[PDB]
């Protein structure tokens, strides 16, 4: 409803840029912060008034010379630090401390490459690693163990990349390459006890490691719903939002509209649908987009630069509200956007090595 | 602080100055061979019982060692290994089935500070342990799997020594006369000929204190069973004999150099030579004639030494092990001779060559009779390893 | 084609062998005049003949030509003193590493002074004399590192003991030059009394 | 085997092991590499093997005979202990190269401490 | 000279600063089969090529395409976690590796012609990390025996049939319940045999068959077990037994 | 609404550490800088890239399910 352009950035390595995430692990008066992931370099950002934006730490990988595209905010729930968990195309997970100003753990097994990290909402321990081996790998990073995982044979018949975490953390989700829709709750009775021995473990305890656990049974499946590549799938209390590659965002509940999330049953396949938001010339993926922290308003970049906003009020699709935001300079493709954790800043990513800030007219 | 990224370079370092050491030898050697140990140890011996058959030219060789371990429960291990001891050759010499083979277990509590056997007896061994008391086991008696309960049978064990110790030294003349050098500042002696079976238990016939210093280094002169001599970290070598009612009054006491001394050696084929290192890098020796004066001095080594060796069927040579992951050798018949300026940046013509291809730790070193030119090795990282040095380096 | 990243790419192992070069050059991995491909040095025999017992005689000449220590006491003289109040001079003492300690210790003690007025000009008077006993001790020098000489008010240090048994001083002339925090310096002599 | 090779029974396509150099520590020592190499002029001067030193004098001493005596310092700041020197030699040691294998044991880390760099560097465990 | 060769792109000719020494490490190996060899060894991060100088010698060298470079010491040492990874303090348990490199001296060689040839292992133990047959995680030394993941059935298997009994819309819940319980054990212990079925059934009574009696499933059991009885696997004298063990 | 200000909540109860700017580094003075420059007037900057640690290259297998059994399909 109100958001203009008044800052923008540009790098020197011009590889295609990736995903940023703002430092919602922040206090309402902190310096909030975002970061910004290369190929093989990470780094960040402030963002300042007047549109002033100072470069902040920035790192590179030349070891290990493959695309890193994927990262979660971390915080120590501890020592009351923040930092940020990042994996690539080898499946390494490298946690960064910028007070450390290093980054030392181990996180390695992995099968092909990441495409997802995300951590629990509550906990900020434990993060959700996503994989195109069509398995969901989860790790314990205080504890530096290997949490239970999904889907090694019940999973989507095609690469998986998408997910997404209710505020609970109480399900987890699955949105495979194939237009499948698989869900696994957090809540299960097994689940919840491997949660609790992941933080209790000791080298010298015993000679077994943490036994894992193998799930792979989802609540829930569909097909008929995607006809073209998805690539976006989100949550909205009982909702599923999603995005496709078919220049149509979607949002649906399974079965009837009475049927309550939390009850579900795998074999079920009913959906009944309710959203339709249609945009143009974004039907590629490598598209991914940024939702508010209050789950309110959304910005969704398009390959040619534009943006596409439309509010999740009592105003719905229904009636669409439409806001077609756009920048004439860029051109090249957004891979990811990012509204911070207020409302104000909003950060746009342009494929060309370069950002582009947004800043809310509140 | 600064040292924790420094060493944390090292590894890095030492993994490819050890991995050139690795790709030195083959084309400047003859035999290298090695193997990975379980856990760590501190006493390395070759077993003296070798049994050769006559055509297969793998020479079969055994080892005795100790086990140190973090948490769990430590043994002892008697190794074996059969080694090519022909020429005519290029498994490569024998077999592919292998050609070291162990199985041999008996339970040790502790770790295992100095376990030696008696000369003349092997089966009758003492180890020293961080407990008071001397472990004593037989082979023979002790079966070679671990005892599931894990209840061992030290019987006849040896005492006097109320702390631990380095340095088991048995008479090599007299039997079941053992020297124990621990942390009481004392020396302690048993005469198991004339001990019979007493509870298990064995305290020391005699006791011997004389440094005030921590006794860390004792061991009969191996020429004569009436001498005997003790080293302590009193930086100052205690030379000993035999009828000492002041078992505090020793019969020789000089300095020797100006750092903790913890080792000694004494020529085996020359009654009057003793030669000793130290942790400051000397290795010197001394002549019988002079107590106080020390024949010549070799401060070439770079870190600790405490394990020196008068190398067999050999006079003019003697092998040691250093805490630098580097062994050394000199020679005696060429103190500061005649020798090339090319040799001068390479060393004194008495020094010889440096091993310590080593990627851990390694202060033991040890051989066994008939076999002079053949050394076991024992890191803390499980590593065991046997090599036979070149002769045309020699002749 | 351009060689800016070509050589690098050599560059990168030869920084590498340019560190372990220098690395080896003090501490090398093994002895390379034992090597079969240069083994043309040592051309002695291996001479395991050489006789041993005479050294223990040869080593008794050996001894009785090597020990060594400082002439009666120190002492020495001084004359004028020209920089930008009296002056002080030190003798210090240092010993050897131990196993435990990561370095030597060192001690110090005085030995003597005068009382030099505030920067005195050239022909002073006719000035005075320092005395000390025999303070250095060879048998504490047998354990511990060569002793040294300090001058204090501006400060300067030298070294009266050598490692090689021999002494650095005789009587004669000297000057000596300070340090702060030409330049400043002083002028003295010693003597054998 | 009988028939066993010398140590090179791999192909010329095979996947990499992995090395096990990391680039921190060679950025750490290319600037320790260069920042001696200017003090001590190793590999400028001495061609990576050979330092060299510019004197400095601190006293002077002078004998009855002919022989008057000069203490030198040198400026690399990683030198040899001081010695005294006659005018004769005096005027030439002003730039004076030392290779480094006559450089005495003491010199093992004063060019650098982590040219043997200690590993353990305390008594934890014997 | 020291050519340096980039496929044919970029040639960086290096002359030979004087003879019979190394480029890099520069020793004073005096005679070219010792120096060549020390360029070979000091320097095998590179490969080496000797060329025929018209009077003397010539090098052409690149880089080593697969140089074996690598740790030497435990694999695991990167596996485990970093400040912990390389401590280098205290006792580590390593399984056992024994290796040869240098047997005997014959069949390898010098003179001129064998540089010339040139540019032109008794291996045994746990040698490399393994790694977990089930997570694919390096497996730890002090568990080998226990990581054998082998038994007679995976957990999720046992969930599968499950799903597959009670997909079925025209079966009931009492005959379902039983059945699973039934397939389950089968696998469980892997009896093949008439007499292995009937010493499955004497087995599934007694010991989860009380569970039935819990579950109170036993009219569609006797069925079952009839069921059985008819099918030629079981005979009467079987039968009886899980009918008495209930009452 | 109701969850979200909870999750806000929790956020309103832990404190958060600020950000903290590079510096020079003495052992690290000639770290490689890349520079940022802005598509629009702001100034560009020029900041160097530490490298992270070495990573164990592992080779790359595909998810599956242990299976000791034969099924027909």
């Amino acid at each position: 409803y109100s958001f203009k352009c008044v800052n923008s950035l540009k790098e020197d390595h011009n590889q295609p840029l990736f995903g940023v995430q703002f430092n919602w692990h922040s206090k309402e008066g902190d310096p909030l912060v975002f970061a910004t992931v290369g190929s093989n370099r990470v780094t960040l950002y402030e963002c300042h008034s007047q549109g002033e934006i100072r470069l902040l730490q920035s790192y590179v990988d030349a070891d290990a010379d493959e695309n890193f595209y994927t990262c979660a905010w971390t915080y120590d729930s501890n020592t009351s630090h923040p930092l940020l968990a990042v994996a690539g195309s080898r499946g390494i997970i490298r946690i960064i401390n910028p007070i450390t100003m290093q980054c030392i753990k181990h996180y390695v097994g992995h099968g092909n490459a990441i495409n997802e990290l995300k951590f629990h909402p509550r906990d900020p321990n434990l993060l959700l690693s996503v994989s195109k081996d069509h398995a969901l790998r989860l790790w314990n990073i205080q504890t530096d163990t290997l949490v239970a995982i999904f889907g090694g044979v019940e999973g989507h018949r095609d690469e998986v990349l998408s997910a997404d975490y209710d505020l609970l953390g109480e399900k987890i989700m699955s949105c495979g390459m194939d237009h499948s829709l698989k869900l696994w709750r957090i809540n299960s009775k097994r689940m919840m006890n491997a949660i609790k021995e992941s933080y209790d473990y000791n080298p010298n305890k015993t000679n077994r490691p943490f036994i894992s656990q193998k799930i792979h049974f989802p609540d829930f499946s569909t097909r008929d719903i995607h006809r073209n590549y998805v690539d976006c799938v989100r949550w909205l209390g009982d909702l599923i939002l999603s995005k496709s590659c078919e220049n149509a965002i979607v949002c649906w509940k399974p079965g009837k509209m009475e049927d309550d999330i939390d009850k579900i049953k795998p074999s079920e396949s009913n959906v009944t649908i309710l959203g339709r938001f249609d945009y143009s010339q974004c039907d590629i993926w490598y598209m991914r987009f940024s939702m508010d922290f209050w789950q309110k308003m959304l910005a969704l970049g398009n390959q040619v630069g534009k943006l596409y906003v439309w509010d999740l009020e009592v105003e719905d699709p229904h009636k669409a509200k439409c806001t077609t935001l756009t920048h004439h300079k860029c051109g090249a493709a957004i891979r990811q956007t990012s509204f911070s954790r207020d409302s104000s800043i909003l950060i746009a990513v342009c494929d060309d090595a370069s950002i582009w800030r947004w800043d809310r007219l509140r | 602080k600064e040292a924790a990224f420094d060493d944390a370079v090292e590894e890095r370092v030492i993994n490819e100055e050890y991995k050139i050491w690795k790709k030195n030898t083959p084309f400047l050697y003859d035999l290298v061979m090695t193997h990975a140990l379980e856990w760590p140890s501190l006493t390395a011996q070759w077993l003296p019982d070798v049994t050769r058959p006559e055509g297969k030219d793998f020479s079969i060789h055994r080892l005795v060692l100790g086990t140190h371990t973090s948490d769990e429960q430590n043994h002892l291990v008697i190794a074996s290994v059969q080694l090519p001891n022909d020429d005519a050759q290029f498994g490569g010499f024998g077999s592919v089935s292998g050609k070291i083979e162990i199985e041999i277990k008996i339970n040790h509590e502790g770790e295992v500070n100095r376990a030696r056997y008696m000369p003349q007896n092997p089966c009758i061994i003492a180890t020293k342990t961080p407990s008071s008391d001397v472990l004593v086991f037989d082979y023979t008696k002790h079966p070679s799997k671990p005892d599931p309960s894990g209840e061992c049978n030290p019987d006849l064990r040896l005492r006097g020594h109320q702390k631990e110790g380095y340095g088991l030294s048995w008479n090599p003349n007299l039997s079941g006369h053992l020297l124990s050098a621990s942390d009481d500042h004392t020396i302690c002696l048993w005469d198991i000929s004339a001990v019979p079976k007493e509870g298990k238990v064995v305290d020391a016939k005699t006791i011997f204190t004389g440094h005030t210093a921590v006794v860390e280094d004792v061991s009969w002169h191996l020429l004569h069973e009436s001498l005997f001599g003790s080293v302590a970290d009193d930086q100052k070598l205690m030379i000993w004999d035999t009828r000492s009612n002041n078992t505090s009054k020793p019969s020789h006491s000089v300095d020797a150099h100006t750092a903790e001394v913890n080792c000694l050696s004494f020529n085996p084929y020359s009654e009057f030579i003793l030669a000793t290192g130290s942790a400051d890098k000397t290795v010197a020796l001394w002549d019988l004639r002079n107590l106080k004066l020390k024949l010549h001095s070799f401060e070439s080594h770079k870190d600790e030494i405490f394990q020196v060796q008068w190398s067999p069927h050999n006079e003019t040579i003697l092998a040691s092990s250093g805490t630098d992951r580097r062994l050394n050798v000199w020679d005696l018949s060429k103190i500061g001779e005649e020798q090339s300026p090319e040799d001068a940046e390479d060393g004194p013509p008495e020094l010889l060559f440096i091993h310590g291809g080593h990627t851990a730790k390694i202060s033991d070193f040890s051989w066994n009779p008939n076999e002079p030119w053949v050394i076991c090795s024992v890191s803390e990282d499980n590593i065991m390893q046997v090599w036979q040095m070149a002769e045309n380096i020699y002749n | 084609a351009d060689h800016e990243l070509f050589l690098q790419a050599f560059e990168k192992p030869t920084q590498i062998y340019r560190f372990l070069r220098t690395r080896n050059l003090i501490a090398p991995i093994f002895l390379h005049r034992t090597l079969t491909y240069m083994s043309h040095r040592n051309s002695r025999t291996n001479i395991k003949r050489k006789t041993f017992k005479v050294d223990d005689m040869l080593s008794k000449v050996e001894k009785m030509k090597g020990e060594q220590e400082s002439h009666s006491h120190l002492q020495l003289t001084f004359t004028g003193f020209f920089h930008k109040v009296t002056l002080e001079v030190l003798l210090v003492k240092v010993c050897h590493k131990k196993r435990k300690d990561v370095s030597c210790p060192i001690r110090q003690v005085p030995t003597g002074k005068k009382q030099v007025p505030l920067n005195p000009d050239l022909n002073q008077t006719k000035p005075s004399l320092a005395v000390s006993s025999n303070e250095f001790e060879p048998s504490n020098s047998h354990m511990v590192k060569s002793y040294s000489l300090l001058f204090r008010v501006f400060v300067a240090q030298m070294t009266v003991f050598d490692k090689n048994r021999r002494l650095q001083l005789l009587d004669g002339e000297y000057e000596v030059a300070m340090q702060e925090m030409q330049g400043p310096t002083l002028q003295f002599t010693l003597r054998w009394t | 085997n009988k028939r066993r090779k010398l140590k090179n029974k791999r192909r010329r396509s095979l996947p990499r092991p992995h090395d096990f150099f990391d680039a921190q520590t060679l950025d750490a020592i290319r600037h320790r590499a260069i920042c001696f190499n200017l003090s001590a002029h190793i590999e400028s001067l001495g061609k990576g093997h050979s330092v060299v030193f510019h004197s400095t004098v601190i006293a002077k001493r002078k004998e009855d005979s002919g022989k008057i005596k000069l203490l030198l310092h040198w400026m690399p700041e990683d030198i040899l202990p001081d010695v005294w020197v006659n005018e004769s030699e005096r005027h030439q040691l002003k730039t004076k190269v030392v290779h480094l294998s006559k450089l005495p044991k003491d010199t093992a880390l004063l060019l650098d401490p982590n040219i043997y760099r200690t590993m353990p560097q305390k008594r934890l465990k014997r | 000279f020291y050519q340096f060769l980039y496929n044919n792109n970029t040639r960086q000719q290096t002359e030979a600063r004087d003879d019979l020494h190394c480029p890099w490490c520069t020793l004073n190996c005096r005679k070219l089969y010792s120096l060549l060899k020390h360029l070979k060894l000091c320097h095998s991060r590179f490969i080496f090529n000797y060329v025929y100088h018209p009077k003397g010698a010539r090098i052409d060298v690149s880089i080593n395409e697969c140089y074996d470079g690598s740790y030497a010491g435990n694999p695991q040492d990167i596996h485990r976690q970093p400040g912990f990874a390389f401590s280098r303090n205290g006792p580590v348990k390593r399984t056992p590796i024994t290796h040869i490199l240098v047997c005997r001296p014959k069949r390898t060689k010098a003179s001129m012609s064998e540089f010339l040839e040139s540019e032109d292992t008794y291996s045994s133990g746990h040698n490399r990390l393994y790694f977990h047959s089930d997570t694919c995680l390096p497996l730890r030394p002090q568990e080998m025996e226990v990581d054998s993941e082998d038994e007679k059935d995976p957990e999720w298997l046992r969930e599968k049939t499950i799903t597959q009994i009670e997909e079925f819309s025209d079966v009931n819940e009492g005959e379902k319940e039983v059945m699973k319980l039934w397939n389950l054990h089968v696998m469980k212990h892997g009896f093949i045999a008439d007499n292995q079925m009937n010493h499955a059934c004497m087995l599934f009574v007694e010991n989860y068959g009380q569970k039935i009696i819990k579950k109170n499933l036993c009219r569609n059991f006797m069925l079952h077990l009839v069921s059985m009885h008819d099918f030629n696997l079981i005979s009467i004298m079987s039968i009886d037994k899980a009918v008495t063990k209930l009452r | 609404l109701e969850r979200t200000e909870i999750l806000n909540q929790e956020w309103k109860q832990r404190r958060i550490q600020p950000v903290h700017i590079l510096t020079s580094v003495s052992s690290l003075r000639g770290t490689r800088e890349c520079s940022v420059t802005s598509d629009l007037d702001f100034p560009t900057q020029v900041i160097p890239l530490k490298t992270l640690n070495a990573v164990a290259s592992v080779p790359i297998m595909y998810s599956w399910s242990p299976l000791q059994q034969n099924f027909m399909v």
